[PDB]
RNA sequence: AUGUGGAACGGGGUAUUGAGAUUCUUUGUUCCCAAGAUUUG
RNA sequence: UCGUCGCAAUGGUAAUUCAACUUAGUACGAGAGGAACCGUUGAUUCAGAUCAUUGGUAUUUGCGCGGAGCUAUCAUCUGCUGGAUAACGGCUGAACGCCUCUAAGCCAGAAUCCGUGCCAGAAAGCGACGAGG
RNA sequence: AUCAGACGAAAAGGUGUUAGUUCA
C-alpha cells in the first residue's frame, strides 16, 4: 500500500477516499477531497489558494523504484529512523513558525 | 471411426440381456398396470390398439 | 482446482526463509513504508 | 413487499435482537455460550488482501465495507432451567446470581428512583440466608432440565451510552451435560466474559438485530447470515486498528469519535457488511445455526489497514497524530 | 472469450484507441446497454458496429480494493468481431479487463493501465 | 514450447518468457504454469506475477533475461515480492514511461532489444542497459507483434499463433526456449524452432 | 426523587468553514431538588 | 398490581437464479462435439435493510460550502436446508416352485411435498422470575 | 375404494375380485 499525494491539497490520499484522474499524457492526479477535485476541474491554481499546501510552501509561510532485497535489520533501524526524522521535522517546523510569527 | 462406427463397436453391457429378460417377464404385468392406470385420450387409444 | 491454496512466498529466493514467509510494512503514519525503505 | 417472508411488515417491539433459534448442541461440544450482545460502533470500509483459491483477486488487497461492533464483556448473572414438555419448552425454575448490578436491577424498575430499588433485595437475602435453596434449585435444574440458558446483562457503563438499564439477554450455554452447563454458569455467576472467549473471529457469526425505525417502515428484527468476523479487537488493545501492514498504533476509534455513538473503549468485533439497526444499537452476535463451509468462511482474514478517517464530520487522515507533523506547525 | 465480467465503470462515444483508422468508435450496442472499462461492445466508428474493449473509461472505475480511477475519456479500443483488436495498435491506457477480454488488444496497446 | 495457458494461446501475452526467467502473470492456469514450469520453468523461472493486476502482464512486461526492467505500472508490492521471489542477478527495474505496455512495445530479445518506434530513447536505453540487449526503436508494439529472443523467433507476417499478427503475444520467445501457444501453426512453430536453432 | 443525579447556560471539543465563526462533550456555574397529582393493587 | 426473561397454538415465506471465463477444448469421443468438474467474477428480476464512509443534504439560517443527522446500493450489507416422495429406475419376492420394482415391503430418485430457517405471534395463549394488608 | 359406499368422460380396461353355469 502506498499513500499518494493530492494534486490540489498536497495531502495524503487513502484508499476509498479521494478521486484519481488519468490524463491523456499518462498523468495521474489525486484529489484529497471533493472540494479539491472541484478546484482541479475549475483550473484553480494551487499556488493561488490560501488553504492549499502548495501556496503555503512557496510563500514564506512554510519551510525509490530500484528493487532492493528485504532485510529485517534494515526495516527495524528504519522504524526508529522515521520517528527521529519526524521529531526533527516537527522541531524545525515549530522553529520556522516561531520565526515567522516574530 | 467412420460409417457404422457404432455398429462396428457393437460387433467388436452384457447385463442388458438379463435386464431384457426381467423386463419381458414384467411386460405382462406392466401392460396390465399401464392400461389400468392410463387416463384420458391415451387410455382410449391404448384400449383400441389392444 | 479452485480450492487449492497457492502461496507466492514459497517460490522465493530470499536468503532468510523466515523473512520470506513474514510480511513487511506497507504504510505507517500516513507514509508508505514500503515505498520509502 | 413482494416477499411475504417479511410481509406483513410490523415493527419489532424489543430493541434487542431476539434469538428465535439457538444453535443445536451436543455433549461432544464443549460448554460454551452461543450469543454475545454488541453495540453498533460503526461500519467504515477498511482494506484487506483476499487469499482465496480461484479468486480474480487471489492474493490481492481489497477494501472491504466492514463493521465495527462495540462488545462490552457480557456478565452472566443467573440461569434458567427448561424442561422438555409435550406442549413445548417450559421454564422449570430460574436461579439468579446472588448479587446484581444497579443497572440490571434498573432494567426491572421503569423509573429506578421510585422508592426503595428493591430488585432481588430479599432475593439476595434468601440467597445468602439459604444457599441450600439455590443448591436445590441447581439440583432441580440438573435433574429436570434439557436446555440451560444463562441470564446476562450488558455493561453499558463501559460503553459511551446514556442508557443505564443493563440489557438482559438469556444466552444459552451449549455443549456438554446439563449439569456441566449449570456448573459453568454457577462458577461464572456474577462474572463477565469477553466476546473474544465467545467467538474466535474466524467463526462465521450470523449477527441478528432489529432494523431501525424509518419514522410500517422499518423497526423490524432481522437475522443477518454469512457474516464472518474479521477482528475481535479488545478495548484495552490500542493496536486493534493497527494491523501488521499499518503497524503504527491506532485505536479502533477514529478521529472524531464515532457517529452518534462516541468513542470505543471496550472490546469490539470487526465484521464485513452491514446489519439492521442504527448506530450503537444492541446487536445479537450469535453462533451460526448452520455450519456453513463456504470458501469465504474457510479463508482467513488478513486485514491490510483499518480506516480511521473522521467519524461524524469529515476526515482526510487516518489519525491526527500523523497529520500533526504532516501539516505545518499550526498558529497555536 | 477470456476472463469474467466484473462491476466497473461502464464508460465505453467510445474512442477507438486501436489503430484501425478511426479515432472514435461510438458504441452502437453492448455485446452480450453499456460496456465496462475493458469490455468489448459493438461500436460504429464515430470519427476516422464492431467490438470495442474500453481501454480508457472517463467514468471512475472502482479498482480491486475499490479505488475509483477516472481516465481522460471513455476510449474503447477497436476490436474485430472475432475478438482480436481490429486496429493495429491501441493508444493510451489499456484497462486490465481489456487484456482479459482480448490479449491482442492489450498487446496492440502502447500503454497498459 | 507451443502451449496455451488454459484455452488462451497468448503465451507471450500471458508470460514474457526470457532466458533467465519467464515473466508470467497471475491468473493463468495452474497446470499451464506447471506446464510452462516443465517446459522451460527450471531454466527460466515462470513465476506468475500479475504486473499491476493484469493477467496479460507478460505482453506488457519489459523485463528481459538479464534485467527485469518491466514498466513501473507493475505493482510496487508485487515488484518488491518478485525481487525477493526472483534472484537478484536479474536487473529488476521499474520503467516509468507513458507507454506502460513497454514489453509489448519493445521486442526485448535477449541478444538485442527492439523498442517501439515512438518509445522514449531514455526509457529504451534504461531497459536496454538492464536487459544487456541493445534496444532498437522500431506496428509500434514490436514485442507484441513479433516474438523476440536471442535464439531467434523469426518475425511476424507483417506469423505465430495460427497466423496471428501478434507473434510476440502468441509466442513467448525466450533465449533458453522459444515458447509459444498451443494454437501456433506447425509450420510456424517449426520455423520458429529453426530460427531458434532448435 | 438529594444525587459521580438530570437539565440549562459559561463554554469547549468534533467537524463545518477555508484569517474568522458555529454547533457531542464539560472535575465550571446555576437551575432543578425527599417532582406533584391520578390510577389501581 | 407492576415488571423481568422465555416457550409457541397458529399463519405467511424468497430469493428466481443464470452468465462467462477457467474447471475445457476436459474424460469420453477417429475427431468434431463435449462431460464430470471447480472456484471466481459478475449480472436478470424481486425482499428486508443499515444511512458507518460517500453523493445529495440545506433555518446549523453556522459559514456557494454547509455541520449534527437524514435519504439515496448514489456508501454498503443483503435473501436457508435436511428428510419424505411423483414419474422413472432398482433390491427383496409371491401370486404364477422359477420368474416377476409390487402384490406384503424397502431404497434410489422432481424444479414436487413436508418440516428446518426467517417474519410475526394467541389485544382473552402460557411458564419461570423480582417487587395488597 | 390413496376420489369407497351410504345419493356421459360409462365404452372399456382391470398380473381387482367374490360366487356359480357351460364345455371340460
Amino acid at each position: 500500500m502506498r499513500v499518494h499525494t493530492c494534486y490540489f491539497c498536497s495531502g495524503p490520499v487513502y484508499p476509498g477516499h479521494g478521486i484519481m484522474f488519468v490524463r491523456n499524457d499518462s498523468k495521474v492526479f489525486r484529489f484529497c477531497r471533493s472540494k479539491c477535485h472541484k478546484n482541479f476541474k475549475m483550473k484553480r491554481n494551487p499556488r493561488k489558494v490560501a488553504w492549499t499546501k502548495a501556496y503555503r510552501k512557496a510563500h514564506g509561510k512554510e519551510m525509490r523504484n530500484v528493487p532492493v532485497r528485504y532485510d529485517r535489520n534494515v526495516i527495524a533501524t528504519t522504524l526508529n529512523a522515521m520517528k527521529r526524522v519526524s521529531q526533527v521535522h516537527a522541531k524545525r517546523e515549530r522553529l520556522f513558525y516561531k520565526k515567522r510569527l516574530a | 471411426p467412420q460409417n457404422e462406427y457404432i455398429e462396428e463397436s457393437i460387433r467388436k453391457r452384457f447385463d442388458h440381456e438379463e435386464r431384457k429378460r426381467k423386463k419381458a417377464a414384467r411386460e405382462a404385468h406392466d401392460a396390465s398396470l399401464y392400461a389400468q392406470k392410463t387416463r384420458g385420450i391415451k387410455a382410449k387409444l391404448y384400449q383400441e390398439k389392444r | 482446482a479452485g480450492v487449492y491454496n497457492v502461496e507466492l512466498r514459497d517460490k522465493y529466493i530470499l536468503q532468510d526463509p523466515s523473512w520470506k514467509y513474514d510480511r513487511m510494512p506497507e504504510l505507517l503514519d500516513g507514509k508508505n513504508v514500503a515505498d520509502f525503505v | 413487499h413482494g416477499s411475504l417472508g417479511f410481509l406483513p411488515r410490523k415493527r419489532a417491539s424489543r430493541q434487542r435482537g431476539k434469538v428465535k433459534a439457538f444453535p443445536k448442541d451436543d455433549a461432544s461440544k464443549p460448554v460454551h455460550l452461543t450469543a454475545f450482545l454488541g453495540y453498533k460502533a460503526g461500519m467504515t470500509h477498511i482494506v484487506r488482501d483476499l487469499d482465496r483459491p480461484g479468486s480474480k483477486m487471489h492474493k490481492r488487497e481489497i477494501l472491504e465495507a466492514v463493521t465495527v461492533i462495540e462488545t462490552p464483556p457480557m456478565v452472566v448473572v443467573g440461569v434458567v432451567g427448561y424442561v422438555e414438555t409435550p406442549r413445548g419448552l417450559r421454564s422449570l425454575t430460574t436461579v439468579w446470581a446472588e448479587h446484581l448490578s444497579e443497572e440490571v436491577k434498573r432494567r426491572f424498575y421503569k423509573n429506578w428512583f421510585k422508592s426503595k430499588k428493591k430488585a432481588f433485595t430479599k432475593y439476595a437475602k434468601k440467597y445468602a440466608e439459604s444457599t441450600q435453596s439455590i443448591n436445590r434449585e441447581l439440583e432441580r435444574i440438573k435433574k429436570y432440565c434439557s436446555v440451560v440458558r444463562v441470564l446476562a446483562h450488558t455493561q453499558i457503563r463501559k460503553t459511551p451510552l446514556a442508557q443505564k438499564k443493563a440489557h438482559l439477554m438469556e444466552i444459552q450455554v451449549n455443549g456438554g451435560s446439563v449439569a456441566d452447563k449449570v456448573e459453568w454458569a454457577r462458577e461464572h455467576f456474577e462474572k463477565t466474559v469477553d466476546i473474544k472467549s465467545t467467538f474466535e473471529q474466524n467463526e462465521m457469526i450470523d449477527v441478528i438485530g432489529v432494523t431501525r425505525g424509518k419514522g410500517n417502515a422499518g423497526y423490524m428484527h432481522r437475522t443477518q447470515l454469512n457474516s464472518k468476523i474479521y477482528r475481535i479487537g479488545a478495548g484495552d488493545d490500542a493496536k486493534n486498528a493497527s494491523t501488521d501492514f499499518d503497524a503504527t498504533e491506532k485505536r479502533i476509534t477514529p478521529m472524531g469519535g464515532f457517529v452518534r455513538y462516541g468513542v470505543v473503549e471496550n472490546d469490539f468485533v470487526m465484521l464485513n457488511g452491514a446489519t439492521p439497526g442504527p448506530v450503537k444499537r444492541v446487536l445479537t452476535l450469535r453462533k451460526s445455526l448452520l455450519t456453513h463451509t463456504s470458501r469465504k468462511a474457510l479463508e482467513p482474514v488478513s486485514l491490510k489497514w483499518i480506516d480511521t478517517a473522521s467519524k461524524f464530520g469529515h476526515g482526510r487522515f487516518q489519525t491526527p497524530a500523523e497529520a500533526k507533523q504532516f501539516l505545518g506547525t499550526l498558529k497555536k | 472469450a477470456s476472463g469474467t465480467k466484473y462491476r466497473m465503470t461502464l464508460g465505453l462515444i467510445m474512442n477507438c484507441a486501436d489503430n484501425s483508422g478511426a479515432k472514435n468508435l461510438y458504441i452502437v450496442s453492448v455485446f452480450g446497454p453499456a460496456a465496462s472499462c475493458g469490455d468489448m461492445v459493438l461500436a460504429t466508428v464515430k470519427k476516422g458496429i464492431m467490438p470495442a474493449i474500453v481501454v480508457r473509461q472517463r467514468k471512475a472505475w472502482r479498482r480491486k480494493d475499490g479505488v475509483y480511477l477516472y481516465f481522460e475519456d471513455n476510449a474503447g479500443v477497436i476490436v474485430n468481431p472475432k475478438g482480436e483488436m481490429k486496429g493495429s495498435a491501441i493508444t493510451g491506457p489499456v484497462a486490465k479487463e481489456c487484456a482479459d477480454l482480448w490479449p491482442r488488444i492489450a498487446s496492440n496497446a502502447g500503454t497498459v493501465v | 514450447l507451443r502451449a496455451q495457458f488454459e484455452n488462451s494461446n497468448e503465451i507471450g501475452v500471458f508470460s514474457n518468457l526470457t532466458n533467465s526467467y519467464a515473466l508470467v502473470a497471475l491468473g493463468g492456469s495452474e497446470n499451464f504454469y506447471s506446464v510452462f514450469e516443465a517446459e522451460l520453468g527450471d531454466v527460466v523461472p515462470v513465476v506468475h506475477t500479475t504486473i499491476g493486476g493484469t493477467r496479460i502482464i507478460g505482453r506488457l512486461t519489459c523485463g528481459n533475461r538479464k534485467g527485469l526492467l518491466v514498466p513501473s505500472s507493475t505493482t510496487d508490492n508485487e515488484l518488491q515480492h518478485l525481487r525477493n521471489s526472483l534472484p537478484d542477478p536479474v536487473k529488476i527495474q521499474r520503467v516509468d514511461e507513458r507507454l506502460s505496455a513497454l514489453g509489448n512495445i519493445v521486442a526485448c530479445n535477449d541478444y538485442v532489444a527492439l523498442v517501439h518506434p515512438d518509445i522514449e530513447r531514455e526509457t529504451e536505453e534504461i531497459i536496454a542497459d538492464v536487459l544487456d540487449v541493445e534496444v532498437f526503436r522500431q506496428n509500434v508494439l514490436t514485442g507484441s507483434y513479433c516474438a523476440l529472443s536471442n535464439q531467434g523467433a523469426l518475425v511476424h507476417p507483417r506469423t505465430i499463433n495460427r497466423g496471428s499478427d501478434v507473434i510476440g503475444a502468441g509466442l513467448v520467445v525466450n533465449d533458453w526456449c522459444a515458447f509459444a501457444g498451443l494454437d501456433t501453426t506447425a509450420t510456424e512453430l517449426a520455423v520458429c524452432e529453426s530460427i531458434f536453432k532448435l
